[PDB]
């Protein structure tokens, strides 16, 4: 989420990544260089997960209608 | 550019892009960068949702 | 008694004892090559010359077009092609597949879009028109990009082939055109430099438009020379994307033999004869015709692949249409380089010289050996006054084979004409092709040979009536490859191949024995065979490298410290053959590395000294070749102080940019790199972030972090 | 074992294994020997009792 | 310089004498060819 | 490569092993023999080796 | 230094070149066994030339390998990583502690995760333990016995419970795929084992396809896989009387054409023209998979005399209970009742010759075979440009 | 309006919590880098 | 399974009586025309079992 945002200076590593308490923002570098900024995560994830729910609501919208 | 959206996409949103492109009239084939385009839009909708 | 090795065909089938008659064990044959080019040259337009000629007045070189010329009234090579007969052919190709012509394409553009423009660098030698003369692809795609640079020319920094076919059709059409070239300066010393050289459109027209040339000389099975033609960058792009679109094509034909090879090859063969023993009537007769296509090349008009290109994209996006028509419009305007030119000497003086080609008509032609002197004559009208010959007609070998093959198997998919009781299919492949006819008796077979043979003539295609020959099916010969009854003999050719691999040690040894292997697997090498050739190869191999048995008497520099590790070290089992150690492989496990198959015998000592972390005879950049050992074959190895590599034999910037980019981020030496941003900023913060953790961890001092940071903030990224 | 199971577990009547692979290669069923004519043996000196 | 054409010549008698005892067992022999591993499998043991 | 081919042809006819019955011969089967020379315009035999 | 100098680390061997050791340990604990000298029917087959632990496409492998060995540069996990979580520890804990370059470690994880397949002339088992002892196995004229020292069904049965459960419903597409990627074998969704065979089953083939991933074009009929060779079939409808009487209007293939036919175990090359088959060669592999294989193509030839041959009545279902295309309600009728198109079909003389030779109705290999069918002592190598055509999912 | 470069433009930034609009900007990221291995990022051409 | 007319029934016999029953069954279902019918029962009456 973001931009590099120098705010938080230099870069840190995945060590002192997992010391941020979940919701903070951090600089790191993606891929070889691209800095960027980041945002500790909360929840695990599962885009098919979440694709097939939606496939079900548009189809169960569409019935309604229907 | 086909085999990248066949990957990188599910079936279903694949074939609700093809399924616009048609209402449309525009052949999936001869834009496979539109349909990348419209693959990518029904994605984030429904992470969104 | 007089002995006679011929008598052993008495009683052995010709074919079990092919592999003796053969002579691959000896000194192939080798080799000026201008005299050869000539005369290929001569031909080619000899057997055009009734064509239409003409003078482009976009070069000024003489052109020949036979295509759609007088149908021949002879046995003689035509490359007089019918349009209208190649269409007809195409287009029953196409009624007999569904939409391959147009999957084909597609898949050929997608391909196209994703290519890059490094793909170039790989291939073979290729001409540079800068130098004139043949370079490694790599270095003649560098100076070619560093010379466009400097004419308002760009798209190869843009990334894909696309950019780069476009300036590269562009650069036809700039009023000039400057470069690099080397300057040999004289200072006594011969320094090389770079001058900054022009020349005109024309000049630059002919240049891209030239073909250079060589002797094929490691040809092994043929006594007269043919010469093999290297094209420039220019014509690069065109003629792999066509060649692309034509294996696309041909892959799915049956008829195809390229590009399947190995025992797939075999098995399209068997396969085939088996279809049509199946398909022959009752009592009908099925011929098998052997097949050796001559003049394969000299007689294919590069018009006729213009027009199969157009056939084959009848419904395509228009800009890619136009894109892979421009190789054969290249090739049906192509010029020929010649040679280094003839020599003439004088024995009652002790006196020689070699004539460049460009004075070959300022001497009399008197002053030539006869043979050269009617070479002359008759190359006198294309004759470029710079030293180059027109050779619009005719193609040289090795160019578009997949396209030569898919005309090839057109010719044998009209599997009749006029309806006549036979029918006839075949296999194809680049220059060698083997035909089944099947009637109901043999004058039948032999009506429809006639008529094939009559439709391959119209079409450029003329099969050689001297090197094939016509029998009934189940006995054949195909690119080298015998069938009998059934039975297949891989004929052993894969001999020479015994040698070391000469990229190392234990290299060397990997790809022997896969080597072995493999030739066990698909020749039919019987298991004394394999025992033998891994004898020979060991024997060679201790030899090459100088390291036998310690404890054989022989006297060596490493042979004297081989003797002491014998002894220094009990378990004498565990030694590679690389230090004397015994030879322990045997059939049962050629694809297991020793190093692994000889780690329960080696001792503690030994295997810490050998397999140590950190070996100054192993670096990072020896790992290039750890996967595929040069065809790019896979070998098995294993890191060790016997995986070192031999002394060598714009260059210096690429070069230490990527070696400082491979330093800096070791991952990209294996995946390629992603990102949008300049490599100069990826390096500076990455180095940055490991200044800050080399600190951090107190690997660097104090004194050294302000002096990295001041470096750092010199480079402007801090 | 586990095709035994699997026959037992079946419905046809017959109580025929059906994967005879395992079944061959387990108990060293394989592994015997080739006889050959004596007149072979006699003449070759490594076959000995 | 004419090219030089090779002679076209008739069948010797040597060739066939040197056939004949380049083919003949000798009491000398100088080809030997170094260790393999011992052949634990049947199929080894024939080829040996 | 080709004796080899050579005796495992043979193999292929009859069960066992011959390589010692191509070279020497046994009991149940004659030496091998080629035809290798002439003389007199008489065709000779040889030995497998 | 091989003789003196320093003395480095044994530990990381033990797993480091696993692969390697694991080749020598199936070699030292195999068991030999005869040689059996006679010919050897060897078909050329696209075999896996070594074992791997976790057949993945070399995408997912590079991405995989860079995860494990290259902690850095690791931007935004793809949905690669949760697949194989479990080999991504694996490997990380067992790589860890040693020193040799990043860069050998990369391509011997490459060779033990990217797949390697080949062209071979096998005989017997296929796997890719058999596959390394290739050599030394088989033989054109000798043969040797060696053992060396699933999944596959579990994937098959619940791509057809899928199958059956998307059927059914309306819009089968996407409750088959929520279903196939929510699925897990026991550590994993289904793209773990599906995605590592090429093809297999036809469930699994239309699995894969309603997933994203590649699968042979052969034509799947019932159990046979087609191959076209040449010739275009025009599908007309047309109507035609059954042997049972009734009169069926379904499409029928006006003009000539031939496919490669394969069954099991069981290949051949099928000619056939409209309302009628011409040609079958086959060869002998085994008798349930030659009767399946001439049934089959008998059904699709879709000839008159299957026609006339029928008895019974044609009103079947699935276990979803549907009415089926006149095609396969006739595939099952015959199937059912092998001997129904048998009796009627016709004989033809055996095929006199060195090899052909001709096989019966009982599928022994007895003279006085079938009108068109034919046993050929020879290998039959068919299926080549598998090249994974471009298709789409309805 | 969300971009590949990691930037976005919401009318209301109460809409979105911080998660999902990180997930989002994560899969436009692998989307982008995913197209840049396979080369058709500069091919690809946007929704003008 | 079983429709041999055994007993001592010469092969010959017996194949004659089970080919005049098909050919009966196989015109009463209709699997052959008249035509094929009357050639069927033609090469019968020259078998010597009609």
């Amino acid at each position: 989420s973001g931009k590099y945002d120098p705010d938080l200076g230099d870069f840190k590593t995945i060590e002192e990544l997992e010391k941020l308490k979940p919701g903070e923002k951090a600089n790191i570098l993606l891929y070889q260089g691209k800095p960027v900024k980041v945002v500790k995560r909360k929840r695990y994830s599962a885009l098919s997960n979440d694709i097939s729910q939606g496939i079900k609501r548009q189809r169960m919208t569409v019935e309604s209608m229907g | 550019m086909d085999t990248f959206i066949t990957r990188n996409f599910q079936t279903t949103i694949i074939q609700k892009a093809k399924n616009t492109m048609a209402e449309f009239s525009e052949d999936p084939e001869l834009q496979p960068a539109m349909l990348f385009n419209i693959c990518v839009h029904l994605e984030v909708c429904y992470v969104i949702s | 008694m007089n002995i006679n090795p011929y008598f052993l065909f008495i009683d052995v089938p010709i074919q079990a004892a092919i592999s003796t008659t053969f002579p691959y064990t000896g000194v192939p044959p080798y080799s000026t090559g201008t005299g050869y080019t000539i005369d290929t040259v001569i031909r080619t337009h000899e057997y055009s010359n009734k064509g239409k000629q003409y003078i482009s007045d976009v070069t000024g070189c003489t052109m020949v077009d036979p295509t759609n010329g007088p149908l021949p009234e002879d046995n003689e090579p035509s490359a007089y092609a019918q349009l209208d007969c190649v269409l007809e052919a195409l287009d029953r190709m196409d009624e007999e597949h569904p939409g391959l012509f147009q999957a084909a394409s597609q898949n050929a553009m997608e391909t196209l879009m994703v290519t890059t423009v490094d793909k170039l660098t790989q291939g073979r030698q290729t001409f540079d028109w800068t130098v004139c003369r043949n370079q490694p692809a790599a270095t003649a795609l560098n100076t070619t990009i560093t010379s466009f640079r400097l004419n308002d020319l760009n798209g190869a920094d843009k990334g894909g082939l696309i950019p780069f076919c476009q300036d590269i059709i562009d650069s036809l059409d700039r009023p000039e055109m400057t470069f690099f070239s080397v300057k040999n300066i004289k200072k006594i010393k011969r320094i090389p430099m770079k001058v900054k050289d022009k020349i005109t459109k024309v000049e630059y027209i002919k240049r891209a438009l030239s073909l250079n040339t060589m002797t094929k000389d490691a040809e092994r099975g043929k006594l007269k020379r043919r010469a093999i033609a290297t094209a420039g960058i220019q014509i690069r792009g065109f003629v792999l994307v066509v060649e692309n679109l034509a294996k696309n094509i041909c892959e799915n034909l049956e008829q195809s033999g390229l590009p399947v090879g190995g025992n797939e090859k075999k098995a399209k063969l068997s396969n085939a004869v088996a279809k049509m023993l199946s398909n022959c009537p009752p009592g009908g007769i099925s011929m098998t015709v052997t097949g050796d296509n001559t003049k394969w090349n000299e007689c294919l008009n590069p018009r006729i692949f213009l027009a199969m290109t157009e056939r084959i994209t009848r419904d395509s996006p228009i800009w890619f249409r136009d894109f892979c028509s421009i190789a054969p419009v290249l090739f049906s305007n192509k010029i020929a380089r010649l040679g280094k030119g003839f020599m003439i000497t004088s024995k009652t003086k002790r006196l020689k010289a070699q004539i460049p080609c460009p004075d070959l008509f300022s001497i009399p032609l008197e002053r030539y050996n006869e043979e050269t002197r009617a070479k002359l004559k008759k190359l006198k009208p294309f004759f470029n006054e710079e030293g180059t010959a027109s050779l619009s007609p005719g193609m040289m070998m090795g160019m578009f084979n997949m396209l030569s093959t898919v005309l090839g198997v057109a010719a044998l998919g009209i599997k009749n004409i006029g309806n006549k009781e036979y029918l006839w299919d075949g296999l194809q492949s680049s220059d060698d092709f083997a035909l089944f006819v099947n009637a109901k008796d043999e004058e039948t077979c032999m009506e429809g040979i006639n008529d094939f043979y009559r439709t391959c003539k119209l079409l450029g295609i003329n099969m050689s009536k001297k090197k094939s020959y016509c029998n009934e099916t189940g006995m054949f010969e195909f690119t080298s490859m015998f069938y009998r009854d059934g039975f297949v003999s891989n004929f052993a050719m894969e001999l020479p191949s015994f040698g070391v691999a000469g990229v190392n040690e234990s290299a060397d040894m990997a790809i022997g024995m896969t080597i072995i292997k493999n030739n066990m697997i698909n020749n039919g090498m019987g298991p004394a065979t394999a025992q033998t050739a891994i004898q020979l190869f060991i024997a060679d191999y201790r030899y090459t490298y100088k390291c036998h048995r310690g404890d054989s008497k022989v006297e060596g520099k490493r042979m004297k410290i081989i003797k002491e590790l014998w002894e220094n070290t009990k378990g004498r089992d565990g030694l590679l053959v690389a230090d004397g150690g015994p030879n322990i492989y045997n059939l049962r496990n050629l694809h297991i590395p020793e190093i692994v198959l000889k780690y329960n015998l080696m001792d503690p000592e030994y295997k810490g000294r050998l397999l140590h972390p950190q070996n100054p005879f192993v670096g990072h950049l020896s790992i290039e070749g750890i996967k595929e050992a040069d065809k790019k074959m896979d070998y098995d190895a294993v890191s060790g102080t016997h995986s070192w590599r031999t002394k060598r034999n714009e260059e210096q910037c690429y070069a230490k940019c990527c070696n400082l980019f491979e330093a800096c981020f070791n991952s990209a030496s294996y995946r390629k790199p992603v990102g949008q941003h300049s490599m100069l900023e990826a390096m500076a913060h990455r180095l940055r972030m490991d200044a800050r953790l080399d600190y951090e961890s107190g690997r660097m001092s104090k004194d050294d972090f302000e002096k990295a940071m001041a470096h750092l903030g010199e480079i402007g990224y801090i | 074992w586990r095709d035994c199971v699997n026959t037992i577990s079946n419905e046809e009547m017959s109580n025929e294994l059906q994967k005879t692979n395992y079944a061959k290669w387990a108990t060293g069923d394989g592994l015997t020997y080739q006889k050959i004519m004596k007149e072979v043996a006699i003449d070759d000196e490594t076959m000995c009792q | 310089e004419e090219p030089k054409i090779p002679n076209k010549c008739r069948v010797a008698a040597w060739v066939q004498t040197e056939m004949n005892l380049l083919s003949t067992l000798t009491s000398k022999r100088a080809l030997d060819l170094p260790e393999i591993g011992p052949d634990v499998a049947p199929v080894e043991h024939v080829g040996s | 490569q080709q004796m080899e081919a050579i005796v495992e042809q043979e193999s292929s006819i009859q069960g066992y092993d011959m390589t010692k019955a191509c070279f020497k011969g046994d009991r149940v089967n004659s030496p091998k023999t080629f035809s290798i020379g002439t003389q007199e315009g008489k065709l000779v035999k040889g030995s497998f080796g | 230094w091989n003789t003196y100098g320093p003395i480095g680390d044994t530990e990381g061997f033990e797993r480091v070149y696993e692969s390697f050791f694991l080749r020598k340990m199936r070699l030292d604990n195999a068991t030999w066994g005869r040689i059996t000298f006679g010919p050897v029917e060897r078909v050329r087959k696209r075999v896996l030339l070594n074992p791997l632990t976790k057949e993945m496409p070399p995408d997912e492998a590079s991405n995989v390998i860079m995860e494990i060995l290259f902690p850095k540069e690791a931007g935004i996990p793809r949905e690669s990583t949760w697949i194989h979580r479990e080999l991504i520890k694996e490997k990380r804990e067992k790589l860890k502690g040693t020193m040799i370059t990043p860069i050998v470690l990369a391509y011997m994880l490459e060779r033990e995760l990217v797949a390697r397949r080949r062209f071979l002339p096998v005989a017997g088992a296929t796997s890719a333990e058999f596959i390394e002892m290739l050599h030394c196995l088989q033989g054109e004229n000798w043969r040797q016995i060696y053992h060396p020292g699933s999944r596959s069904q579990s994937m098959i049965v619940a791509c057809r419970k899928i199958i059956r459960r998307s059927i059914v419903a309306s819009n089968p597409l996407e409750l088959a795929v929520e279903i196939a990627n929510k699925t897990v074998i026991d550590t994993e969704p289904l793209k773990s084992c599906l995605a590592a065979i090429d093809g297999g089953d036809v469930a699994c083939d239309i699995i894969r396809a309603a997933l994203g991933l590649k699968i042979r074009q052969r034509q799947r009929f019932g159990r046979l896989e087609l191959k076209r060779i040449s010739g275009r079939g025009f599908k007309n409808d047309e109507e035609i009387l059954i042997g049972n009487g009734t009169i069926q209007k379904i499409g029928i293939w006006d003009g000539e054409e031939e496919f490669h036919v394969r069954c099991g175990e069981c290949r051949g090359i099928l000619k056939k023209s409209k309302m009628k088959l011409e040609k079958l060669l086959i060869n002998s592999a085994k008798k349930e998979d030659m009767r399946d294989l001439i049934i089959l193509c008998m059904v699709f030839s879709q000839d008159t005399r299957m026609f006339q041959g029928v008895r019974g009545e044609i009103n079947f279902l699935n276990r979803a209970g549907q009415l089926l295309s006149p095609m396969y309600q006739l595939q099952r009728y015959f199937l059912n009742r092998s001997n129904d198109l048998f009796d009627q079909w016709g004989y033809e003389e055996s095929p006199k010759a060195s090899e052909l030779h001709g096989i019966n109705e009982s599928m022994n290999a007895s003279d006085y075979t079938l009108k068109g069918v034919v046993v050929t002592r020879n290998v039959i190598d068919d299926f080549s440009s598998t090249e994974t055509e471009k298709v789409s999912i309805t | 309006i969300f971009s590949y470069n990691q930037d976005y433009s919401l009318s209301n930034e109460s809409s979105l919590d911080e998660e999902g609009k990180g997930r989002v900007l994560s899969r436009l990221t692998e989307l982008q880098a995913e197209l840049s291995l396979k080369n058709l990022w500069q091919v690809l051409i946007g929704e003008e």
